[PDB]
């Protein structure tokens, strides 16, 4: 795995009504590394063999 | 030997190196440093020693 | 390395104390850190 | 809580479940820390 997560920070920004219509009030300003979609990047090794 | 090396020089631990960004810094703390020949252990094999 | 503020002609690094400060050649840096994960060099 | 995209499109693309808790941690002892401010301790 890599150090910290990872890096895709879609960089997301709020929410409300008519089409989650959006501006979280508590908002992000463009906070918002979300767990960056899917799994954690990473690779592997046979680390056994 | 400490009286017959003329260059010798003894260093303290902090500021004894082997790996830069390659182990922490005084401590389990992560890869610190950039990267540099190591320093401390002052080899006693080989044509040099 | 001592990703430090300031740089300066006959000087640069800028480690720092009473007023200003600035290492020397004999021991800059060569093991020592960013350590936060993360520190992007931003400006400066 | 439900987020967002730069693509604005102002839509849902992305949410997740935010789900607060009580961290115990028996087995650790944080070696640098320097809570909810913070993060890479």
């Amino acid at each position: 795995f890599p150090l910290g997560g990872s890096a895709a920070t879609d960089t997301y920004s709020g929410i409300k009504a008519n089409g989650q219509t959006w501006t979280a009030d508590d908002n992000y300003a463009d906070r918002g590394a979300e767990i960056e979609s899917g799994n954690i990047f990473a690779m592997e090794i046979n680390l056994a063999a | 030997n400490t009286t017959t090396y003329k260059e010798y020089q003894n260093v303290t631990l902090p500021f004894q190196h082997n790996n830069s960004g390659f182990v922490g810094y005084m401590g389990p703390t992560m890869r610190e440093g950039q990267a540099y020949p190591a320093n401390y252990p002052y080899p006693l094999i080989g044509q040099t020693a | 390395p001592f990703i430090g503020t300031n740089i300066n002609k006959d000087n640069g690094i800028q480690i720092g104390t009473d007023t200003t400060n600035q290492p020397i050649y004999a021991d800059k840096t060569y093991q020592p850190e960013p350590t936060q994960w993360n520190s992007e060099v931003g400006a400066a | 809580q439900f987020f967002a995209l730069p693509s604005t499109p102002n839509e849902p693309k992305a949410v997740l479940y935010a789900e607060n808790v009580s961290i115990e941690a028996p087995d650790t002892h944080l070696v640098y820390k320097p809570s909810a401010d913070l993060l890479t301790q």
